[PDB]
RNA sequence: GGUAUUCUGCUUCUUGACCUGGUACCUCUAGGGUACUGGUGUUCGGUACUGGAUUCCGAUGGAAUCU
RNA sequence: AUCCAUGACCAAAGAAUCGUCACAAAUCGAAGCUUACAAAAUGGAGUAAAAUUUUACUCAGUAAUAUGCUUUGGGUUGAA
């Protein structure tokens, strides 16, 4: 036979948590403060330490050791938190598990690590985030005159994330 | 001068059309029995998969009681989808039998007449 | 639809006001949880049901939900509801809930000791069922204490929020969840969220897993945040009719 | 081998392009590379009569045979590359030239037996002739030896040998039919044969085998007017009047067998039929080949005032379906002379919607030979683009009558259509007309179909008609024409070859019946359905071990209380029984004589002048089920428990004449479409709904839905009882037009004349789900 | 008169190996093609079509451009 | 001439029904609900009021009901 497989998308949310702050309400503010890029700071590396260091300890070696026969990270970016893992079929829950017992990546700290999808082949993964970013983008766009959002967070970063690191057949 | 006492079987046929293989794989007929979200989902599906027919355009088109709802579509594109439609009013002609008017049975004489209607072409862009 | 409803007022009594900085963390919070996905919302409230109710007929409930929080009922399209959360220790100090009836949609009960506890599944008037999974239950737990409440319109809840702050209250946490859920024979389980803070929150996608793979079949677990969750809030909104 | 030229090339393109991979549908594997290998059985016999070594002289009893086929083997193994018989055989190191040559070919055949009679040789170089039998039948074309000898029983198609490369084939009726083509087409059959707006292609089928019958008076008198009384009585009193003798429209309806000849006579439906008039004084008949003979016979008690022609042998026919059918066959077609009909269908073929055209669309004309195009090519018609609804009124005034007439009357003509071959051209010689066209005197022209001579080529009659019930476009040409044609006909980019499946589909879609599978009420339908189905089903299943198939008498729950009569199933297990509900539903009529209220079952009453009473429902079961197994089992009977709707009024009835099996229960054809999940296959149950639970019936027919916001499912059925079955379902599938399941079938008539709602209960065989639906009727 | 078995007749037909030597003939341009008649002296043939759009010509035909 | 047990060989076939799984899009995947109309376009049918005009209404019932409904996914007539 041959081995199956799943992949995860996990972005990153970096929620404001401070006082004194009284932020306006309206769809396009609140995913526009909370889907700002990473510092850089973070890396390949770093999430798959840190989610390393959660399972061998939220989990014991039989936990931790029926993940990490196969566990690599695909792709990942910066301008937009999005990013690519993959794991066996029947022990994906596990790192889901280590997904949410995980925040305070690496020194980076108040954060959020959400899965939003998961799926067997990887063609579909592909279609699915750019069907997202295509949500994001239409809804940024009719709040109002779109380029009242001229700080260019993440405007300029979906057009741009097309194919440059997708080539992963 | 004659009264329409035609309470007699009237068999409506289809307005006559034709097409060019362009006009088939760009165009929808909103018929009055179609679901809402069928044809969100079709005009959805069209935006698509019309740049290599070499067009910039899908006509959405329909009369009677598409009309309201072919508008309404219309609306859940100009807003809340941020695209630019256009609008056009047509007539159109379409036939209708009539019988010329022992007990015989449906199969008698057949006449035709014409009869005119009002609907509208609604041209979507990408 | 996604129900959470266990996000916290901040008042301990009903001496006390809300203050400025408490209110702003709640909005942020809430602003939060709309972005996850999360819908349809209520906002819990703790007593300890031996203290001096109000006399008048309102001010009982402090939240005053349709002055504040009316820019976020509209201008995005999650609503949200009023629940107290009752707090049980004797089987005595009067004050029956014939009276918060009326002024409430979700009335709950927090059960202490043993003699709380029996009196909570003998004749109340609640409509859910919460313990304190922070640490130290009183253990021994059968199902000669649960099954007749749960035959009766009767749910049990999970919050899962006491994992995500400290390890030793999640140790506590799993232990105690696991006693719950065998207890029950799977039946009856809602879960909510005890957010206190706009990080303690979560997606769904994966606190399911979280309770699938403690115990729960599967085929639960796509019901606690779903048909269950909607009933209460259903049945708990259809009870306004007192009038 | 420069790259040079390669980018030179390239030039005409772009620097970089990308070309795709074939379509599925066009793609091929390879075969072996090393040649084809004989068959033993033609190696011996070959190997031994090279070996062999070399009263009026010709003495030759069953020898011509041995020589005749000796020359063949020994010019086999000396032309042959694949013959590899050993070392010695050889051309020149045996005697093969002055064999078979100066030795046999004329020696020996030539001096025994002189040449029979009838050298006529013929007016081909191909053989093509008629096979007609007047007033008889006609046996099977003659053509080459090898392949004649395999059609003793199921004759052949004109396009048998280009089918069988391609289909799945079968044998039924005397004939070597195509079924279904080598890949799933349920699909691409609705949206290019369907009655959608997105078809781009057309379906064609070659439908030779439905015979053809040209009857005609021979009184001389253009009036004819007994061929109508003729065809007044063989059908219903329907072909025979203003709309299609006068204005020649086609016919389809139900044609039946009379037989009054001797006091008491009746008749029984048959099926479907095509009567086309010409000139009030000729009919053309095409009937499906199962009812060819029964028919023909009944015509044969009366040749002394008519004339027949078994014409079935010479008359070719293809059906057209589709939006895009019309254009495909205009760009295969031209004419000799200048015609109006010519003109018509240049203008008519460019429709795409061919509902919008009236009642009548014939064309007829004279093509010619179809092989001189060399490739398809359209009518120019892109010319034109502003057809309107005007011009259309005028082809229901300026139609052609004796331009359509004279070219007609050159089919129902034996010798006309034989000199319709007078000089019929071989390829080859074709090739070289061609080939004379690169030196053509205009010289600024470079064509390429070959001229058209004015005499000495022949001219093909040819003619179309349009089949509105059925939606479709015949086309009816000479036998021997048809190769020629079909084989342009299928080289269009878009056209599909459909087998006989996919017209049992595309009627099934547009809520029509299928005479083989779906007439009940016919002696033949009633055959398929008790006795040729059910043979096939359960063969398949008592031959599976027991417990990996459906057991069908253990089955909880069925309804509502149980009779212990049957334990699991009512009826047959593989077939829609209908013998079982002509006794029920007696049998329950009978129990209301004169106490309306019936009863199920008296506990233990008694065990049984053979009586058998008639007090409880389980009486009533107990006897249909000893009907069977014990009394059609071991011995045979006929009759006809299904009839049709009447027009008439004959609804009720009623210890000298009381038997459950004497009198015809009458019956509906309806189509049942679900409201909610379901999935209807063959031979299910239909039920009406009882009078209780209508409540709970109507509340989820509009809706109930749960907390979440979706539809409520999960409750508790209800159940009725085991009288309230009414009918069965023949035909049923995921009906895509709609996108929900569809189900059409048969229900008795006293029942929905009675129902006080619409609504209907349809559950499988084998299962005790019940899905709620609701039916409508069929003009048929 | 029948069926299973056994021996003897009859009917089913498109002038067809390859190479090559002769005579007669042909509407073919000194050479080609066809009839009658002699000589033992492992894959190779012909004919044929791309999908779509726009344009031009006193036409059931012909011509040009782009993709 | 009969039966039972063990073993060898040959041959047939490789279970059916019901329910749940968050997003103006979804799911581990796929598909369906496009021959534009109620004969209200021979320039529709009627009711009330005021000096043809002006101002108020009735008539469309399988009516229509909004990211909604329905079907299906490893050997389909065993070996993919």
């Amino acid at each position: 036979v041959r081995l199956k497989s799943r992949y995860i998308l996990f972005e990153i949310i970096f929620p404001p948590t401070d006082t004194n702050v009284e932020e306006s309400v309206s769809k396009a503010d609140i995913l526009l403060s909370h889907h700002r890029a990473s510092p850089a700071d973070v890396s390949i590396k770093s999430i798959l330490q840190e989610i390393r260091r959660s399972l061998s300890l939220n989990l014991g070696d039989y936990g931790s050791a029926k993940c990490n026969s196969l566990l690599q990270l695909k792709y990942f970016s910066n301008k937009t938190s999005t990013g690519i893992i993959r794991c066996h079929r029947e022990d994906c829950d596990l790192v889901i598990m280590a997904l949410m017992l995980m925040s305070k990546i690496g020194d980076v700290d108040g954060l959020i690590v959400n899965p939003v999808k998961v799926s067997g082949t990887i063609k579909k993964i592909e279609q699915f985030a750019m069907r997202r970013n295509s949500k994001i983008l239409n809804i940024i766009k009719c709040s109002q005159s779109s380029h009242l959002s001229d700080n260019d967070f993440i405007i300029n970063d979906f057009k741009k994330i097309g194919r440059e690191n997708e080539n992963e057949n | 001068n004659t009264h329409n006492k035609s309470t007699k079987r009237v068999t409506k046929h289809p307005s006559l059309k034709t097409l060019t293989h362009k006009q088939i794989h760009t165009t929808i007929f909103v018929k009055s029995t179609t679901p809402y979200v069928s044809a969100l989902k079709r005009i959805n599906k069209f935006l698509d998969s019309v740049h290599k027919q070499g067009s910039s355009y899908v006509a959405v088109l329909g009369m009677g009681k598409a009309v309201e709802k072919t508008l309404a579509l219309g609306c859940h594109f100009q807003d809340q989808k941020n695209k630019k439609i256009e609008v056009y009013t047509k007539t159109i002609e379409v036939l209708d039998e009539v019988i010329t008017e022992d007990v015989e049975d449906d199969d008698k004489e057949t006449q035709l007449k014409k009869r005119a209607v009002s609907g509208v072409e609604l041209r979507i862009y990408v | 639809m996604l129900v959470d409803l266990n996000v916290p007022w901040p008042q301990n009594s009903y001496a006390d006001k809300v203050t400025s900085q408490a209110v702003n963390n709640l909005i942020k919070t809430l602003s939060t949880l709309h972005m996850l996905g999360y819908t349809h919302i209520a906002i819990n409230f703790t007593v300890n049901h031996s203290e001096k109710f109000p006399n008048d007929v309102k001010l009982l409930n402090p939240i005053d939900i349709k002055r504040r929080f009316g820019e976020l009922m509209d201008r995005t399209g999650l609503k949200l509801y009023s629940r107290i959360t009752l707090i049980i220790d004797d089987p005595s100090k009067g004050q029956s809930l014939s009276k918060i009836s009326q002024a409430f949609d979700i009335v709950a009960a927090l059960p202490i000791s043993e003699k709380g506890l029996t009196l909570s599944t003998t004749n109340l008037d609640i409509d859910l069922l919460t313990f304190q999974y922070g640490s130290r239950l009183p253990t021994f737990l059968k199902h000669k204490s649960i099954c007749s409440c749960v035959n009766r319109g009767v749910k049990l809840e999970i919050v899962y929020g006491y994992a995500l702050r400290d390890v030793q209250a999640r140790r506590q946490f799993v232990s105690n969840v696991r006693s719950v859920i065998r207890s029950s024979r799977s039946r009856g389980i809602v879960i909510g969220s005890g957010a206190m803070s706009p990080l303690e929150c979560r997606n769904i996608l994966g606190v399911t897993s979280l309770i699938k793979n403690l115990g729960l079949p599967s085929d639960r677990c796509s019901k606690a945040m779903g048909d269950l969750a909607s009933l209460v809030l259903l049945n708990g909104r259809l009870r306004n009719k007192s009038h | 081998k420069q790259l040079q030229l390669a980018m030179h090339n390239s030039k005409a393109a772009s620097s970089t392009r990308i070309f795709q991979a074939l379509p599925r549908k066009l793609r091929r594997r390879t075969a072996s590379h090393n040649v084809r290998r004989i068959p033993k059985r033609m190696r011996n016999r070959a190997l031994r009569e090279m070996r062999k070594s070399d009263k009026a002289h010709g003495l030759n009893a069953k020898q011509l045979y041995k020589a005749r086929m000796s020359i063949k083997l020994l010019r086999l193994a000396s032309k042959s590359t694949s013959m590899k018989l050993s070392m010695p055989p050889e051309v020149t190191s045996s005697n093969c030239h002055v064999r078979q040559k100066i030795k046999t070919l004329k020696r020996m055949i030539k001096e025994s037996s002189t040449a029979n009679p009838n050298i006529k040789l013929l007016n081909n170089r191909m053989g093509s002739y008629d096979c007609t039998g007047v007033n008889e039948l006609a046996p099977i074309p003659k053509g080459r030896v090898k392949y004649t000898k395999r059609q003793k029983h199921f004759a052949w198609l004109p396009t048998h040998i280009w089918n069988a490369k391609r289909s799945h084939m079968m044998k039924r009726w005397g004939y070597q039919m195509v079924w279904a083509p080598t890949q799933k087409c349920f699909k691409l059959t609705h949206r290019l044969g369907g009655d959608t707006c997105s078809s781009d292609g057309a379906l064609c089928m070659d439908s030779s085998y439905i015979g053809t019958i040209i009857v005609k008076d021979k009184s001389n008198d253009s009036e004819g007017d007994f061929l109508k009384s003729i065809i007044g009585k063989l059908t219903a009193e329907r072909a025979n009047l203003r709309k299609y003798r006068e204005g020649q429209v086609l016919f389809q309806g139900l044609i039946y067998s009379f037989n009054e000849e001797n006091g008491e006579d009746s008749t029984k439906p048959l099926g479907p039929c095509d009567v086309f008039w010409v000139q009030k004084d000729t009919a053309i008949i095409r009937l499906h080949p199962s009812i060819y003979t029964q028919v023909f016979n009944i015509l044969l008690q009366h040749k002394e005032k008519l004339t027949v022609q078994d014409c079935r042998y010479s008359l070719a026919s293809v059906t057209l379906k589709g939006a895009k059918a019309l254009e495909s066959l205009a760009s295969c077609l031209r004419s000799t002379e200048y015609s109006k009909s010519f003109e018509q269908f240049k203008m008519v073929s460019m429709i795409t919607d061919h509902n919008a055209l009236p009642q009548r669309c014939t064309f007829a004309f004279e093509a010619i030979d179809p092989r001189h195009l060399a490739a398809p090519k359209k009518l120019n018609d892109s010319q034109r683009k502003t057809v309107n609804s005007d011009d259309i009124l005028s082809l229901h005034e300026n139609y052609p009558q004796d331009e359509i007439n004279a070219v007609f009357n050159e089919l129902c003509d034996p010798e006309s259509r034989t000199q319709s071959y007078n000089n019929q051209n071989t390829l080859k010689e074709i090739s070289a007309r061609r080939y004379k066209l690169l030196t053509a005197t205009p010289n600024s022209i470079n064509k390429t179909t070959v001229p058209f001579k004015e005499s000495d080529d022949p001219s093909i009659p040819l003619v179309i008609i349009r089949r509105l019930k059925t939606r479709d476009w015949i086309v009816v040409l000479p036998w021997f024409w048809l190769l020629p044609l079909w084989h342009l006909l299928n080289r269009i980019p878009r056209m599909y070859h459909i087998g006989l499946r996919q017209f049992q589909q595309i009627q099934y879609e547009n809520k029509q019946l299928y005479f083989p599978d779906d007439y009940p009420f016919t002696q033949l339908g009633y055959i398929e359905n008790s006795f040729y189905k059910k043979e096939a089903s359960k063969t398949k299943w008592d031959r599976k071990p027991m417990g990996k198939r459906i057991n069908f008498e253990k089955i909880k729950d069925i309804h509502n209380t149980k009779l212990p009569a049957y334990s699991g199933e009512i009826g047959d297990f593989f077939s829609s029984d209908w013998r079982f509900l002509q006794i029920l539903r007696n049998g329950i009529d009978y129990l209301q004589r004169n106490d309306k209220t019936l009863e199920l079952m008296d506990s233990k009453k008694t065990g049984q002048q053979g009586v058998r009473d008639i007090n409880c429902v389980n009486d009533v079961l107990e006897f249909c089920k000893d009907y069977e197994a014990k009394t059609k089992a071991m011995s045979l009977s006929i009759e006809e428990n299904i009839p049709v709707a009447l027009c008439k009024n004959r609804k009720c009835q009623f210890s000298s004449s009381f038997s459950l099996t004497f009198f015809p229960r009458c019956i509906i054809a309806v189509s049942c479409t679900l409201l909610e999940r379901g999935h209807p296959k063959d031979n299910a149950r239909i039920y009406q709904v009882p009078e209780k639970d209508l409540e709970h019936w109507l509340q989820l027919a509009k809706g109930v839905y749960r907390p979440n916001g979706r539809k409520d499912h999960d409750l508790k059925i209800p159940l009725p009882e085991v009288h309230d079955l009414i009918g069965f379902i023949t035909s049923g599938t995921y009906h895509l037009n709609c996108g929900n399941g569809m189900g059409i079938g048969f229900i008795d008539h006293h029942a929905a004349i009675r129902q006080p709602t619409r609504y209907v209960l349809i559950r499988n065989v084998g299962t005790n789900t019940y899905r709620l639906g609701e039916w409508s009727k069929i003009s048929v």
